[PDB]
C-alpha cells in the first residue's frame, strides 16, 4: 500500500520475468513460440505495477489495480491453453498460418522462428513452461485479494 | 496421411469367447511426453452411430466392461475382447487421432447353434393392386445359419424371373438371420393362377418347410 | 443426459449445395468442441470438420477444404454443416460428434448426391385372410419404387420396436424396394391397432398405414 511494497511487485516481476531470458540458450530450448503472446501478460502487468507504482497513495491512478487485474487474469487464459496443449496436444501436428513486433531497441523479448513443440524435453526439476500457471494465479489471486 | 489397416475383416466366435482382433498404423502413434499413444477403438452396433470405446490405447471409457481391452503401442495396436456376450456384434474402428483423425477398415464380430426358419405369407395389398400392380412376399424370421434356399412355388408349377431377397445382418440380440423373398408381378397376370407358397430348405433339416395361401379370395 | 440430432438432408445434384445442422442439447454446449463424421457407402468412415468451442479455428481434411464450412450457434445451440460444389463422393451418412476422441455421437443425416427424387409407395401386408389362427402372428409393411436411400419405417410411433425385422432395399432398375416383419401374441393384434410408419426424408413423406385384416 506504498511506493515500496508496488515497486516489490513490479520488481519482482520485471526480475522473476525478465530471467525468463536468461538459460534459455544452454537449456537447448530457445523458442518462445505461443509464448511471446504470453510474454506481453508480464508488461500488462509490470506495467500497471510499474505505471501505478508512481505511489500508491496521493496518486488516485489506483485504476492500476484493475489493468494489473485484467493483465494477470488475460495472462492465466492463455497460459493455460499453453499447458493444456501438452497434457492434452491438437491434431493438427502442423502449426499455425498453414490451413507488432519491430521497435528502436531490439526485439529479443519477443520471438518465434525456429521449430514447433517438437523434441522439447526439458527435463529441469519440474517443467517450467506451466509453473507460470501458478505464478500468473499469485499476481491475480494478489490482485483479486486486495480489492476482493 | 496415417493410414489405419485392421485385419481381419471379420471374425466368428462361440457367445463367450476372448477375441483378439488388432489394428496397425504407418506412422507411430507416440508422444515423446508422457508415452501417450493417441488411438481409439470406436465400436458400431448394425445400423448405428460408433460407440467410443478405448481411448489413449489402454484407458477404458465410462460403462466399458473391463472385458474389452486395449493393449498396442507404437503402430502396433491389439483390441480383446473376453467373455463374448451376444449385444457384441459390432464392427470394431481404430482411429488414430495423433495427426488429424483417421480410421481403420473395420473388423466384423460376427457370432457363431442351428435353429429352424419360420416362414410366413403374404398377399398383394388392395390399394397395390387397385394402383396397377401385385407383389406376393413371405418372411423367413429367426434362422440360422446364414444358409437358405427359399423356392417359389404356384401350386406347384416354379417359375423364378422376378423374385428378389435380403437377409438382415445377424440379429444381436438373438443372435441369427432372417430374410425376405418378394415376388413381384403385373397387376394382371397375378391371378394366372390360384395357389401360391415358397418353401425353405434350410440345413436344420433339408425338408423344405412351407407355407401357402390361394388367390380367389384375396 | 447429453444429446445430439443432426437433420436436413436428402438429395443434392453434383456441384451442388446443402446445409446441416447438429441440434444439440443437454450438456455445455459452448464449452465443448465440434465435429462432423461422414460414413461412406462402403461403411467407409471418413472425419470431415472440426470447429473449436467458441468458433474460433476451424480444420477440414483436404478433401472437403474449401468446399465446406463447419459453423456454429451457442445461441440456439445448433452445430452447422454447410456443404457446398457437391462430389457425388460426398455421398455418404454424416454424423455430428463431440470430442474432449468422439464420446457422443448423433445418427446421422444421409446425404446422396447423384442427378431424381422418388416418394416410396406404403403397402400394408396383412396375413392370410383365412381366420385360421395360429399363436404368434407376424404382420408385414412393405415399401417400393423409391429414390433415394434410406428410408425410416416405425411400428407404431417407435413403441412396436422389440421383435421386428427390415430387410436391406435392393437396387432393382434405380429404385429401392423394402420390406417389413413385425411378429407379435395373437392375444395383441387385431383387437389392439398396429400401424406401419414410413419416412422418406429425400423426399418429405410421413406414410402411415394401418395394418387391417381383410373383409371382403
Amino acid at each position: 500500500q506504498g511506493r515500496g511494497a508496488w515497486l516489490l511487485m513490479a520488481f519482482t516481476a520485471l526480475a522473476l520475468e525478465l530471467t525468463a531470458l536468461w538459460f534459455q540458450h544452454v537449456m537447448l530450448l530457445k523458442p518462445s513460440v505461443l509464448c511471446i503472446y504470453e510474454r506481453v501478460a508480464l508488461f500488462g502487468v509490470l506495467g500497471a505495477a510499474l505505471i501505478g507504482a508512481i505511489a500508491p497513495k496521493t496518486p488516485l491512478r489506483y485504476v492500476a489495480m484493475v489493468i494489473w487485474l485484467y493483465s494477470a487474469f488475460r495472462g492465466v487464459q492463455l497460459t493455460y491453453e499453453h499447458t493444456m496443449l501438452q497434457l492434452y496436444p491438437s491434431p493438427f501436428a502442423t502449426c499455425d498460418f498453414m490451413v507488432l513486433p519491430l521497435d528502436k531497441w531490439v526485439p529479443q523479448v519477443f520471438v518465434a522462428s525456429g521449430d514447433c513443440a517438437e523434441r522439447q524435453w526439458d527435463f529441469l526439476g519440474l517443467e517450467m513452461p506451466q509453473w507460470l500457471l501458478g505464478i500468473f494465479i499469485a499476481y491475480l489471486i494478489v490482485a483479486v485479494l486486495v480489492v476482493i | 496421411d496415417i493410414v489405419m489397416s485392421q485385419s481381419p475383416s471379420s471374425l466368428a466366435v462361440s457367445a463367450g469367447e476372448k477375441v483378439t482382433m488388432s489394428c496397425k498404423s504407418s506412422q507411430s502413434l507416440l508422444n515423446s511426453r508422457t508415452r501417450k499413444n493417441y488411438l481409439a477403438w470406436y465400436q458400431q452396433k448394425p445400423g448405428q452411430s460408433p460407440k467410443l470405446l478405448i481411448y489413449w490405447a489402454s484407458t477404458r471409457e465410462s460403462g466399458v466392461p473391463d472385458r474389452f481391452t486395449g493393449s498396442g503401442s507404437g503402430t502396433d495396436f491389439t483390441l480383446t475382447i473376453s467373455s463374448v456376450q451376444a449385444e457384441d456384434l459390432a464392427v470394431y474402428y481404430c482411429k488414430q487421432s495423433y495427426n488429424l483423425y483417421t480410421f481403420g477398415g473395420g473388423t466384423k464380430l460376427e457370432i457363431k447353434a442351428d435353429a429352424a426358419p419360420t416362414v410366413s405369407i403374404f398377399p398383394p395389398s388392395s390399394e397395390q393392386l387397385t394402383s396397377g400392380g401385385a407383389s406376393v412376399v413371405c418372411f423367413l424370421n429367426n434362422f440360422y445359419p446364414k444358409d437358405i434356399n427359399v423356392k417359389w412355388k404356384i401350386d406347384g408349377s416354379e417359375r423364378q424371373n422376378g423374385v428378389l431377397n435380403s437377409w438382415t445382418d445377424q440379429d444381436s440380440k438373438d443372435s441369427t438371420y432372417s430374410m425376405s423373398s418378394t415376388l413381384t408381378l403385373t397387376k394382371d397376370e397375378y391371378e394366372r393362377h390360384n395357389s401360391y407358397t415358397c418353401e425353405a430348405t434350410h440345413k436344420t433339416s433339408t425338408s423344405p418347410i412351407v407355407k401357402s395361401f390361394n388367390r380367389n379370395e384375396c | 443426459e447429453v444429446q445430439l440430432v443432426e437433420s436436413g438432408g436428402g438429395l443434392v445434384k453434383p456441384g451442388g449445395s446443402l446445409k446441416l445442422s447438429c441440434a444439440a442439447s443437454g450438456f455445455a454446449f459452448s464449452s465443448y468442441d465440434m465435429s462432423w463424421v461422414r460414413q461412406t457407402p462402403e461403411k467407409r468412415l471418413e472425419w470431415v470438420a472440426y470447429i473449436s468451442s467458441g468458433g474460433g479455428s476451424t480444420y477440414y481434411p483436404d478433401t472437403v477444404k474449401g468446399r465446406f464450412t463447419i459453423s456454429r450457434d451457442n445461441a440456439k445451440n445448433t452445430l452447422y454443416l454447410q456443404m457446398s460444389s457437391l462430389k457425388s463422393e460426398d455421398t455418404a451418412m454424416y454424423y455430428c460428434a463431440r470430442p474432449d476422441a468422439m464420446d457422443y455421437w448423433g445418427q446421422g443425416t444421409s446425404v446422396t448426391v447423384s442427378s431424381k427424387t422418388t416418394a416410396p409407395s406404403v403397402y400394408p401386408l396383412a396375413p392370410v385372410c383365412g381366420d385360421t389362427t395360429g399363436s404368434s402372428v407376424t404382420l408385414g409393411c412393405l415399401v417400393k419404387g423409391y429414390f433415394p436411400e434410406p428410408v425410416t419405417l416405425t411400428w407404431n410411433s417407435g413403441s412396436l420396436s422389440s421383435g421386428v425385422h427390415t430387410f436391406p432395399a435392393v437396387l432393382q432398375s434405380d429404385l429401392y424396394t423394402l420390406s417389413s416383419s413385425v411378429t407379435v401374441t395373437s392375444s395383441t393384434w387385431p383387437s389392439q391397432s398396429i400401424t406401419c410408419n414410413v419416412a422418406h426424408p429425400a423426399s418429405s413423406t410421413k406414410v402411415d398405414k394401418k395394418i387391417e385384416p381383410r373383409g371382403p
